DNA sequence: AATGTTCCAGCGGAATCGGCAGCGGG
DNA sequence: CCCGCTGCCGATTCCGCTGGAACATT
């Protein structure tokens, strides 16, 4: 579901084995656990500041849920993530945060393993949203619970399958007693380390998927199928401020309007014209004039018929592209056509051309759509699927002529040593990973000034050349191309 | 900076002949005339126009020798086009039926860059022409107005109408003469008008010849 | 002055949901 | 004329994208 938010629950081990870090001075298990829902909470709150989290303790001493089981605290009942909860978990870090955890709740005891899964249930069960996946991260690293007790075992199984069946999911990863995945659990029935990326895998990121248009592609008398615009690559941008009052920190509900004809009166939106003052003389028309004299055509794409892939010279760019997928709900049978011509254009190498028109009352722009092909392995690359995409097509001046007054050519002998340089720094281009630095710096610092902790983080510009990188890996040769032939001559 | 482009479009009898069945080519170069001057105006940039018709009724001209030089108006001088000279295109009903020749206006519109050229200082000198070339051509002087042309250095651009060799209504990406809309004297004007340009600047003329 | 950024305004998708009609029974 | 459901369809809320207008800079 489009509206379906989704829901993490943290089940952290506190019974003696995390309290003590193994004989070594590196980091206890507990604090680990820590830092990674501290890690998950910032990650999530700026990438998908709706779905719901929580944290619960099982093996403490005290005990907290709406079922009054001995050993269970759940620390934050599940909801979207916040400042508060990120700073209620931080007084928990290191051995200072480790004795704090001690005295409030105190580890050591015996839980059951199967009323922990059962707060966790009802947990998922007291909220009045659309889930859309409930997992749960089990972090632990003992592996028998069980260890005096099979009938303990047996209860967990039950209500472990019990959860399964309700679409509950319960994934563990499993903090590494000796410090290496050697600790081979059995307990692949239960469940459905990978944990670096949890501690950082995305700095900041969002979610959604939605039509941005439904439209009708017509073939141009009445052969129309339905069909989805969808935006596959958007250049997201920072939040918008909010209007805050100073004395309280409170939104202030601004409200605008236009009014003092030299009287001091309000005007409605009904006696006001728009004027534009040409030259010296000033037309006048109003509102709705001004809204319908950019009106062409109706919603939709009209095919304008088709060219071949290769005479659409591909610098002719001034829009980022969209994505035509045939959407069958509005009109049935829509998907056949989608798909014959998808597969027909694809072996003829002929994009469509249509006479765009995104909403009611807007100029129509002209556009290809250039068949895709989906691809995908056995390892399942699903990594751009079916369907068209919809290439902006320039007019005539978004077009600009330049002064094109120069014309001078090199000796084939500086191609070769360029040559040299630039497969000396051939590289991958990439999968992902160029990151905003202005985007990523901003969420660093509303993150600091939130918890205002110590000071802002410093973004890792992933954008900046290693400029030392270059000039070591060509070594003696960039010289030897600056004064081949001309030498600055003074 | 600034730019100065000078009109010469026919009012002739023949070039605004009746429709054919299809349009009248006055109406289509009073329209793309109009367009022009259209975005001048409202893209407020800093441009004189000056227009000039060949083949009026009478000879409002700077000059006029005898008979050369006849049916030709300087309607504006290099001016910044108003409205004024927008609502002029569209009271223009009257073609002024006498077709003198288009060469007097091509040399009028020189005289009047010549004489317009003082006190206001100009990087490009543009000419337009729009003509059915169908008067009988004047060959007076054609070497020193190139030599003009070239030492001038202005640039001009010739406009015709369909007539180049489907019901072809205004423009729709194809035949520009129904079936055959070219006369003798209309060849041989396209012909000369050709070589005139090709000696000019070459190739890049003849590319710079529209319907 | 040329442009990039910010800001404001407007349109649409999607989910929800309430009541507006029209349609049978009393 | 009532009375009652019950489809269902309209409008709201929430997002999000785009466009237009305003800003500030060399």
């Amino acid at each position: 579901k489009y509206s379906g938010r989704d829901s993490l629950i943290f089940l952290v081990d506190a019974s003696k084995a995390m309290f003590e870090s193994q004989s070594e001075d590196e980091l206890t298990p507990f604090d680990m656990s820590i830092q990674c829902i501290q890690s998950v909470y910032i990650s999530k709150i700026i990438s998908s500041d709706r779905d719901l989290l929580a944290v619960v303790f099982y093996g403490t001493e005290k005990d907290k849920n709406s079922v009054n089981f001995k050993n269970i605290y759940v620390l934050q009942e599940l909801d979207n993530p916040g400042a508060k909860r990120i700073l209620e978990l931080d007084q928990f870090k290191g051995q200072q945060g480790q004795k704090r955890f001690q005295d409030m709740m105190g580890h050591g005891s015996d839980y059951s393993l199967s009323e922990v899964l059962w707060v966790c249930a009802n947990l998922f069960s007291d909220v009045q949203f659309k889930m859309s996946h409930k997992r749960i991260m089990l972090f632990t690293n003992e592996d028998n619970p069980h260890g005096n007790d099979s009938a303990k075992a047996s209860r967990a199984r039950t209500k472990a399958g019990d959860l399964r069946d309700t679409g509950i999911f319960l994934d563990l990863m499993h903090l590494k007693k000796p410090g290496g995945f050697d600790i081979s659990l059995f307990y692949r029935d239960i469940i459905s380390s990978k944990l670096e990326d949890l501690l950082r895998k995305v700095r900041a990121k969002e979610t959604r998927k939605r039509a941005l248009s439904r439209l009708k592609l017509k073939l141009n008398k009445d052969i129309v199928i339905s069909v989805g615009i969808y935006n596959l690559v958007q250049k997201a941008l920072k939040p918008p401020p909010i209007k805050l009052y100073r004395e309280t920190n409170e939104p202030v509900k601004t409200k605008t309007r236009t009014f003092n004809t030299s009287t001091g009166g309000l005007l409605l939106p009904s006696d006001t014209k728009r004027s534009q003052i040409y030259g010296s003389r000033q037309i006048i028309l109003e509102k709705e004039e001004t809204e319908e004299l950019k009106r062409f055509d109706d919603p939709g794409l009209m095919l304008m018929g088709f060219k071949p892939l290769v005479l659409l010279k591909k610098h002719h760019y001034l829009r980022p592209s969209l994505f035509v997928y045939p959407e069958e709900s509005l009109v049935i049978g829509s998907s056949t056509l989608f798909s014959a011509l998808l597969i027909k254009c694809l072996e003829k190498e002929v994009a469509a051309l249509c006479r765009y028109t995104p909403r009611r009352n807007i100029p129509p722009y002209f556009v290809a759509l250039v068949p895709q092909e989906e691809e995908l392995d056995d390892q399942k690359i699903q990594v751009t699927p079916p369907g068209f995409q919809l290439v902006f097509l320039p007019f005539a001046d978004d077009k600009r002529k330049m002064p094109f007054t120069e014309k001078i050519m090199a000796t084939p002998e500086q191609v070769g040593k360029m040559k040299a340089i630039v497969e000396k720094l051939r590289f991958t281009y990439r999968s992902d990973s160029f990151e905003n630095p202005v985007l990523q710096q901003h969420f660093r610092n509303l993150e600091a000034l939130a918890l205002d902790l110590m000071e802002p983080e410093q973004a890792v510009d992933l954008t900046l050349p290693k400029v030392e990188a270059m000039n070591k890996r060509l070594g003696s040769l960039v010289d030897e191309f600056k004064e081949l032939v001309y030498p600055p001559d003074y | 900076n600034k730019a100065a482009v000078v009109l010469c479009m026919d009012v002739g009898f023949t070039m605004s002949n009746s429709i054919p069945g299809i349009e009248s080519p006055f109406e289509q170069a009073k329209k793309v005339i109009t367009m022009f001057v259209q975005r001048q105006v409202f893209a407020e940039n800093k441009d004189e126009i000056a227009l000039v018709l060949f083949g009026t009724d009478g000879t409002d001209n700077p000059l006029s020798g005898g008979d050369q030089y006849q049916n030709i108006t300087v309607h504006r001088h290099l001016m910044l086009p108003d409205f004024d000279l927008l609502e002029d295109i569209e009271s223009k009903i009257q073609p002024g039926s006498q077709q003198a020749d288009f060469l007097d206006a091509l040399i009028v519109s020189m005289d009047v860059i010549q004489h317009e050229t003082i006190g206001k200082k100009f990087e490009k000198r543009h000419i337009e022409i729009f003509t059915d070339l169908s008067s009988r051509f004047s060959k007076s002087q054609l070497d020193i107005i190139i030599h003009s042309l070239k030492k001038c250095d202005i640039s001009l651009q010739f406009f015709l109408p369909f007539s180049l060799g489907g019901p072809f209504r205004l423009g729709g990406h194809g035949p520009s003469f129904p079936l055959k809309g070219i006369t003798e004297q209309q060849k041989e004007g396209l012909e000369i008008v050709k070589m005139v340009m090709i000696s000019l600047e070459g190739e890049d003329g003849l590319d710079e010849i529209y319907s």
